[PDB]
């Protein structure tokens, strides 16, 4: 049902801001700004200070169990040792460091594994 | 100019455009105190400009 | 009162004129309610007459 | 040597024709130009890639006058000989022929010099010619003539003693015993600089070209755009890293820093810019200080990738010239408030828009994306940061961009209908050329 | 209405006809003085420059702060540049002699 | 079919009418074209908004506030409406 | 039978776009992309039984070289591998009911036919990304991709919001485009080679997997990059179904399974958060479309996790991408049916009853929302369990928290998906539209897609289902009862007293106003403060009046 | 105007002054921005520093 | 448009008294949209009336001095003291009147004559010599009969 | 607290507007219409228990009070029909607005169509 009429924009009649170089008039009422929510009211009349506020705590009540189990719960909560490979056939596999064989505490060089799975930025000379 | 430039030659034990650039930019300060103020800044740059093109 | 260099120096210090008359404004739709809002908890979320309005109705 | 100085008589011809046969005078006037590209074909099928790093060498006795051929100076010669018969289309009177087949001859005679003497006066002769192009009486600026002459003057001023001490202190002018002598790089190196960095634009010395791009007439704008600019950069190539390396060296950093920051304000500058004309003219800092970096990078290909990326702008940029001068003589204002409705009004028009917009932002299928994937491979073997930094703010350049092109293109129809059939032949070589060398520019 | 043409191409400029010819200038577009003026001054924004507070703050801040900062991380980049080819402190403008431009012959 | 986008006067008014019914304290008889909804229909402004807005969802109209304000009577809606070619 | 899967849709659509299509109309059009799409389908259907059942990897040379400077070489050069006969296979099937849609839903529209060819465009450089061996080639379907959906949002020029989203999504994607060549510039730098053949990496710089991972997360929408895709239903019904089902979305998983270089700890964390960012999302809002965008999201986090388990999660991964394809085009298009038989009401509020709409539109949406829910034994049931069951079994600390995450998701999952089955259909009638439309070629479209999901069931993508895993018997239990907790809570309909909270999640987290004045609002302050201050200002030369 | 009992006059006006943002305000968001979106800068400024302790300590003891 | 009057040099007609520096008083008629000192060449005041513009790229113009009465003062376009114009016009002052000049000291050149000049009345200011080149200048005597008007061209060379 | 204009409203008129802004917002609240009635007959009575107050004081506290409670409530997501203001099918694809056509413009005045100089 193409057709619709449509409102057009008046053109303006009293001197231009400096900066108008922000507001999007396409011809057609309504116009808008450059972007969403740069100035003017927002849909439910919140402001920035409210999520703010919000999420001065709701982004440490989502990242705290991140930190917690990441510094106080190792390898061995899990019952079963990674999936096992002949050591010509693990070799290869476990040189990955994404690789998540190096997580088996039993492996001959264990430490040693983990050493190695490091990660660095920058490359050194 | 010349008292400062010296002083601080004899200050650094050295000799360089350094300073030609401290004596600039006391001779405009000097010049420059007591005036609107685009010039207290422009005018030890000036001055300094000039003593390191000397240079 | 020295004649100097500065006194045909024309200075970029004049503070530019605006003017008084009215500047163009694009008109936009009406909000009824545009208050601006910054606080997370208001007693008005706990309003006896929004439960009666809302969440006592059957 | 011969066969120019035959097309160098043959284009003064114009002025001999009497104005009454208006119809001969275009011709002989496009004709002028035409055979230029036509010869510049005919040293490309010339022109060996098994042979010495230069050919088609002459010199004019004890006058100076160098001229011998690279791939660079090829490319160049090329791309300006398919822009200039287009800029012909464009002109109306015989002063303007006169003028653009002066720049011409200039432009040709300084791509293939190769002493810096006759390289600073063939150069700079044009000078006069843009003083007179772009401050026209009815429609041009004066300021902006004014503002581009003086920043020259500068410049070449600033070159000269340098360029005469070097003389003295090798004998000669000739860039093969320039390259071959001991010499205090450091003064040359300056007044190379200098040069070169108000000729290309590099802030903080390039404010005459937003000015000048602007208030010139289509054919004049196509030309600095896509010309004077890339004489900056085979300037570079040509001259100073084969004379003095260690001041190239020395001041690596600097230059890389200027042209950060150079490509950084330019692209934030150029979103706040109300026309597109003035849109255009900020577009083009960013990828010559990108050319400026990769030369200075010299990696792994840092020549040929700068040539690469010189040659898409020329091709793409006076697209966007013509899209503006066609929209500006068919609507007799440039302010974009006054764009819109653009696609159903001008639909083959407002596509040549986005097609070369696109192309003005390194999107595959164009010479340009794969000019600035050499570009940032070079500068990338250098440092890893400084690509970076190219790589991040690729966003906000494509943003005032596509923001121009919707709110001109799209939204309510308002203005002049689609292009004319000189119009769209105008815009067909950048297109031909463009799919080209994006599709199979090498074989 | 005009007839610019005739029956057999031979465009007619029609200097005395009543109509009004078509011609380049007839999709000019009918300009709104306050976008003029506008435009004016925003292409003549020159004159309004001051050195007050708020200027000077973001000049400094901003400008030469952020020059500050690239020439830097220049500097930085070519100090590790020379680092990671095995090379020895490089003189720079202004570094005293030193060691530039390592020769091709040698295995650094 | 008919109008310019717009629709028939007569439709306009059997829905009006047929809308207009809708209260208790209404008899049916005195509802008519052109109808005063305060001094004849004896409707309070609440009956007024609510009125406005049933005729919004017969016709599926968002009728701007300023114009709503304008709509005192029986005659006005249906004219208004008998503006209106967004109106179902 | 090979080159036929690339170079058929974009033939058609130069065709559909020529000036050829002047002599042709809307129903010529439409038979050609038909015809296309059609021919283009049985080709890969070919291919994917030949690569998957017989391991039959073919390598194409198209073009030559596209550019070889320096020891870059690039070449015009196509492989087709397990990975690329999937991606090839589950684009065509997809994109064919899409135009089979696009067909009739858009009948009315006046430019139909520049549709239909920006559709071809849209699934031919589609099918360019996925035929790529080196990394030039992925970048130039990347780009093409990303160009075919800004025109095709960009389609009703005359709306001023579409044109808003579509910059902004391009805007994201090229920042997300740019961190993608900065990674390609080290993988060529420090690997000498382009195809991912010869790309066998065991420890990288970190930037790599960091870089490539972020691109893939733009295009991916994932966490700090998923507002975009909410803004894209502006566009037609046809592109939005496209774009989520079986493109754009699933090409930044796509190359990160090709390449298997990430580092698990930022895929798993950025999985997980952006899945239960998509489930809070999906169940606080009205409009339609926007809750099918963030069920979208949050598969693209389930993908993303598994693929980040490990290389047997990144297979499982695949086959959740070739399940979830199918479902999400078939809900993108009942909803689009639905809203066409309520007079283009996108509003959830005006629904209900069983007038509005055809008996196999809302068979087809309960078949839909059944597989992706994961109701036992079906479609995404298979992928979703094995996803879940490795990530059970994971040995990082760090997936515990992820397991959670996505338990909860899936059952916020069921809840708004019941919640939109109950207010389409159960709920009483509450809107003024009805025209139920029964054209054959979108019901086709619909039973296709129902076809494919059945053969992806009858038929495993990979060998991993029927891979049991050994689990206790709540654990595999727990999916289903969370999927039956949200079917109970959907059902009643409920809603709590903390309207704060509410407030908060409707608002999308307010993370739209948060990039409205933290990057942009500044930069165009910066932009302002270099013209101004510094070129007419301190890098202004004045006049020497005289 | 034809349209404005349908759509709505243009009686209302936005109420925006056009104005700079908080120099303050401005300020510290370009600095997050600079931070969150140049952090290669910093990490490999950081591996650096860490390398150079590095190789003072070594140094350091190695001289003793 | 309608019965709308036929175009007649009267509704432009400007007449404007000007009384000479022998203080003669004599009738001339100017025209909207034209310089005063234009009129005053058209009416045949001798060459001695006229100097040359002493500014840039204007240097072809040529100017009377007249006294402007208090009441038209508001009527004449205002120049810049600060511009490059208000300098050549400043040069003018210095140079050609001296001590000549009266706060109704004024120049012709800048007087675009319109409805309200209709009536208005000024008279000739006395001048300084002066010489511009070989072939334009003035002996400070105004002994002359030939016309400004009868000059060919105006050489700035 | 209402806009600047609503300030501006008649007494009789504020209130109006109030109370259908209110059955707007309980409409945006509203999972259906369905819901919306036994929430739109405790609205209209919640008024009626207002009917007979005289006190402007008191009046200006209970309308200031429903105007913050109605500002706090403002629907992020309003419902609306498509084809209006704000709608999803507004503005979709209007009618071409006459634009004049120029016919073979190459043909007029040939050799003199380039740029003056
Ligand atoms: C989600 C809900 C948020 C909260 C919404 C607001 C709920 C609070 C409502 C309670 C406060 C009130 O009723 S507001 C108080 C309204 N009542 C009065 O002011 C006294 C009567 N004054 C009059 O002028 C007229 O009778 C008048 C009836 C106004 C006009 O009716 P008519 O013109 O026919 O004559």
């Amino acid at each position: 049902g193409a057709g619709a009429p449509v409102k057009l924009a008046p053109r303006p009649d009293k001197p231009l801001p400096t900066w108008y170089e922000l507001w999007w008039d396409n011809g057609y009422y309504p116009g808008q700004p450059a972007a969403d929510f740069m100035f003017g009211a927002w849909p439910g009349n919140m402001t920035e200070t409210y999520y703010l506020r919000f999420w001065s705590v709701f982004g440490l009540a989502l990242a705290a169990p991140f930190y917690y189990v990441a510094n106080f719960t190792d390898e061995t909560r899990m019952p079963m040792v990674p999936q096992q490979y002949p050591a010509e056939v693990r070799d290869v596999l476990v040189q990955r460091r994404n690789s998540m064989l190096k997580h088996d505490f039993s492996a001959p060089d264990f430490k040693e594994v983990k050493d190695r799975a490091k990660i660095y930025w920058t490359p050194m000379y | 100019f010349s008292f400062t430039d010296a002083t601080v030659e004899n200050m650094r034990g050295k000799h360089d455009m350094t300073s030609g650039m401290v004596a600039g930019a006391v001779t405009g300060f000097l010049f420059g105190m007591g005036r609107p103020m685009p010039q207290p800044v422009a005018w030890p740059l000036a001055f300094a400009g000039a003593a390191v093109a000397a240079d | 009162s020295m004649k100097t260099l500065a006194d045909y120096i024309r200075w970029r210090n004049k503070e530019p004129i605006k003017a008084s008359v009215e500047e163009w404004r694009p008109p936009v739709p009406v909000i009824n309610y545009d208050k601006p809002q910054n606080d997370v908890l208001s007693a008005l979320d706990k309003d006896p007459i929004v439960r009666r309005v809302l969440i006592n109705p059957k | 040597m011969f066969i120019s100085v035959l097309l160098i008589l043959f284009a003064l011809c114009v002025t001999l024709i009497p104005e009454a046969h208006y119809h001969m005078v275009r011709v002989w006037s496009f004709v002028a130009t035409i055979i230029p590209m036509w010869v510049v074909t005919w040293m490309w099928w010339n022109f060996d890639a098994s042979g010495h790093g230069l050919q088609m060498l002459v010199i004019l006795g004890r006058s100076h006058l160098a001229f011998g051929i690279d791939g660079v100076a090829l490319s160049l010669m090329l791309l300006t000989t398919v822009l200039f018969p287009i800029c012909m289309m464009l002109l109306r009177t015989v002063a303007g022929f006169m003028t653009f087949i002066l720049l011409e001859v200039l432009v040709l005679s300084a791509l293939c010099v190769l002493d810096l003497l006759g390289f600073y006066i063939l150069f700079e002769a044009s000078l006069i010619l843009l003083f007179l192009l772009i401050g026209r009486a009815p429609y041009g600026s004066l300021e902006a003539a004014y503002k581009i002459v003086l920043y020259t003057m500068a410049g070449s001023l600033v070159l000269l003693p340098t360029l005469f001490m070097i003389y003295s202190e090798c004998g000669t002018t000739n860039v093969l015993y320039m390259t071959c002598a001991y010499n205090h790089q450091t003064v040359l190196g300056w007044g190379l600089l200098a040069v070169l960095a108000v000729k290309i634009p590099l802030m903080p010395v390039h404010l005459w070209l937003p000015e000048a791009h602007v208030a010139a007439p289509t054919a004049g704008s196509v030309l600095l755009a896509g010309v004077l600019l890339k004489l900056g950069g085979i300037g570079f190539l040509r001259f100073m890293l084969p004379v003095v390396p260690e001041f190239c060296v020395s001041v690596f950093p600097l230059v890389s820093t200027l042209c950060l920051v150079s490509f950084l304000f330019s692209t934030l500058s150029t979103l706040r810019q109300i026309d597109l004309k003035k849109i255009v003219a900020y577009s083009s800092i960013a990828h010559m200080s990108m050319v400026t970096l990769a030369i200075f990078s010299q990696s792994e290909f840092s020549a040929y990738s700068s040539s690469f990326l010189m040659i898409a702008h020329g091709l793409i940029s006076p697209a966007l010239f013509l899209i503006v001068g066609i929209l500006y003589d068919r609507a007799h204002t440039k302010f974009i408030l006054y764009f819109s409705g653009l696609g159903a009004s001008m639909p083959i028009g407002s596509t040549l828009f986005f097609l070369f917009t696109l192309g003005n932002l390194a999107f595959p299928l164009f010479p340009n994306f794969i000019a600035e994937v050499l570009c940032m491979v070079s500068i990338f073997a250098v440092h890893e940061l400084l690509a970076y930094v190219f790589c991040v703010c690729q966003v906000l350049g494509a943003a005032y961009g596509f923001w121009a092109f919707n709110r001109v293109v799209h939204g309510l129809p308002r203005g002049p209908a689609d292009v004319t059939r000189t119009e769209f032949h105008t815009v067909l070589p950048l297109l031909i050329g463009a799919v080209w060398l994006g599709i199979k520019p090498m074989a | 209405e005009a007839k610019q043409f005739t029956p057999d191409g031979k465009y007619m400029p029609g200097i005395f006809s009543k109509a009004k010819p078509l011609d380049r200038s007839t999709q000019w577009v009918h300009k709104n003085p306050y976008i003029e003026a506008w435009y004016y001054r925003r292409d003549h924004f020159e004159n309004e420059f001051v050195w007050n507070y708020r200027t000077t703050i973001e000049a400094l801040w901003f400008l030469g702060g952020f020059t500050a900062a690239a020439y830097a991380l220049s500097v930085f980049a070519f100090r590790q540049a020379d680092r990671r080819s095995g090379y020895p402190k490089r003189q720079i403008l202004g570094d005293e002699p030193a060691m530039v431009l390592p020769d091709e012959r040698q295995f650094y | 079919g008919f109008g310019g986008g717009f629709l028939d006067k007569d439709s306009v008014t059997e829905r009006v009418l047929h809308v207009t019914k809708h209260f208790e304290k209404i008899d049916a008889s005195k509802v008519s074209p052109a109808a005063s909804f305060e001094k004849d229909l004896g409707l309070d402004s609440l009956d007024v908004v609510e009125l406005v807005m049933a005729l919004e969802e017969e016709f599926g109209l968002e009728i701007p506030d300023a114009e709503a304000d304008k709509i005192a009577s029986v005659g006005d809606a249906i004219n208004y409406i008998c503006s209106n070619p967004m109106a179902k | 039978m090979f080159l036929l899967s690339v170079f058929f849709p974009l033939l058609g659509g130069l065709v559909n776009t020529s000036p050829i299509a002047r002599f042709l109309g809307h129903r010529g059009s439409s038979i050609i992309a038909i015809g296309c799409m059609v021919v283009a389908f049985i080709s890969s259907v070919v291919i994917y039984y030949e690569v998957v059942f017989m391991g039959c990897a073919v390598s194409v040379d198209v073009f030559g070289t596209w550019f070889s400077v320096g020891t870059f070489h690039a070449g015009w050069t196509f492989n087709f591998d397990l990975l690329t006969a999937n991606m090839l296979f589950t684009v065509t099937g997809v994109s064919m009911a899409v135009h089979m849609y696009a067909c009739d839903y858009m009948r009315q529209d006046p430019h139909l036919n520049l549709f239909l060819g920006y559709l071809s465009y849209f699934t031919g450089f589609m099918c360019v990304l996925v035929a790529a061996d080196n990394l030039l080639v992925m970048l130039v379907g990347w780009e093409g991709i990303g160009v075919c959906s800004y025109l095709l949002i960009g389609y009703w020029s005359h709306r001023l919001s579409a044109v808003k989203s579509a910059q902004k999504a391009i805007l994201v994607n090229r920042v997300s485009d740019g961190l993608l060549m900065w990674g390609v510039l080290w993988v060529w730098y420090h690997l000498g080679s382009l195809e991912y053949d010869l790309l066998n990496v065991y420890s990288a710089s970190g930037f790599v997997g960091l870089s490539i991972l972020i691109g893939a997360m733009g295009k991916s929408a994932q966490i700090l990059f998923h507002v975009w895709l909410a803004d894209a239903m502006e566009g037609p019904t046809p592109v939005s179904a496209l774009i989520h089902a079986a493109t754009l979305v699933t090409a930044g998983v796509y190359l990160l399974v090709r390449l298997h270089i990430h580092d698990e700890m930022f895929v798993i964390i950025v999985g997980s958060l952006t899945a239960f960012m998509a489930g809070v999302f999906g169940a606080t809002q009205s409009d339609l479309k926007r809750v099918i965008a963030y069920s979208t999201c949050s598969q693209l986090g389930y993908m993303m996790v598994s693929l980040g388990l490990g290389e047997t999660g990144g297979e499982a991964s695949m086959g959740h991408l070739m399940t979830h394809a199918s479902f999400k085009a078939a809900l993108f298009l009942a909803a689009g049916m639905v809203i066409s038989g309520n007079g283009g009401n996108q509003h959830i509020a005006r629904y209900g009853g069983s007038a509005h709409s055809a008996m196999f539109t809302m068979l087809t949406l309960m078949v839909a929302s059944l597989s992706l829910i994961g109701w036992p034994e079906l479609s995404g049931f298979y992928s979703k369990e094995t996803i879940l069951n490795l990530a059970a079994i994971c040995a990082d600390p760090i997936a515990d928290v992820a397991h959670t995450l996505l338990l909860l998701t899936a059952m916020l999952t069921s809840a708004y998906t019941t919640k939109l089955f109950y207010q389409c259909f159960m709920v009483d009638f509450s809107g003024s539209s009805v025209t139920p439309v029964r054209n054959v070629l979108p019901i086709l479209a619909m039973a296709i897609l129902l076809l494919d999901i059945m053969l992806k069931v009858w038929v495993g993508t990979n060998l991993l289902s029927g891979m049991l895993f050994f689990l206790p018997w709540g654990v595999k239990t727990l999916p289903f009862g969370l999927m039956v907790a949200g079917i109970l809570t959907a059902t009643a309909a409920v809603g709590s007293e903390r309207f704060t909270l509410i407030r908060f999640c409707g608002s999308r987290w307010g993370f739209d106003q948060l990039f409205a004045r933290s990057p942009v609002n500044p930069i165009f302050d910066l932009g302002r403060i270099t013209w101004a201050i510094g070129d007419r200002g301190l890098l202004s030369v004045g006049n020497l009046r005289a | 105007t034809s349209l404005d009992h349908v759509f709505g006059d243009n009686s209302n006006k936005l109420n925006y002054n056009f104005e700079p943002m908080g120099m303050g305000s401005l300020f510290i968001r370009t600095m997050v921005m600079v931070g969150v979106f140049f952090f290669p800068v910093f990490i490999m400024i950081n591996d650096d520093y860490k390398y150079t302790s590095f190789l003072d300590k070594v140094a350091a003891a190695k001289a003793a | 448009h309608g019965p709308a009057q036929t175009p007649t040099v009267f509704d432009k007609l400007v007449e404007v008294t000007v009384v000479d520096m022998n203080g003669i008083r004599h009738r001339v008629r100017g025209l909207q949209g034209q310089s005063l000192a234009q009129a005053l060449v058209e009416y045949g005041f001798p060459d001695t009336y006229f100097f040359p513009n002493m500014g840039f790229y204007t240097q072809h113009i040529v100017d009377a001095h007249v006294f402007v009465p208090k009441e038209f003062w508001g009527k004449v376009q205002n120049v810049d003291p600060e511009s490059d114009d208000g300098l050549a016009v400043k040069r003018m002052f210095r140079d050609i009147v001296q001590d000549y000049q009266r706060d109704t000291s004024f120049f012709a050149s800048y007087i675009t004559l319109g409805a309200e000049h209709n009536g208005m009345t000024v008279g000739i200011g006395p001048i300084k010599p002066w010489i511009l080149h070989s072939e334009w200048a003035f002996a400070g005597v105004h002994d002359s009969r030939n016309k400004q008007f009868d000059k060919p061209t105006v050489e700035i060379w | 607290m209402a806009s600047e204009v609503v300030l501006a409203l008649p007494h009789k008129l504020r209130v109006m507007r109030m109370y259908r802004t209110g059955l707007k917002e309980l409409i945006n609240w509203s999972a259906n219409r369905h819901e919306w009635y036994p929430r739109a007959y405790a609205l209209r009575q919640e008024f009626e228990d207002s009917k007979a107050l005289t006190d402007r004081e008191e009046i200006r506290k209970k309308l200031e009070h429903g105007e913050e409670l109605l500002a706090r409530f403002r629907h992020w997501e309003p419902l609306i029909k498509p084809e209006f203001v704000g709608g999803t099918a507004y503005s979709i694809n209007p009618a071409q607005p006459k634009l004049k056509f120029i016919p073979n413009y190459d043909a007029m005045d040939e050799y003199k169509k380039g740029d003056h100089l």
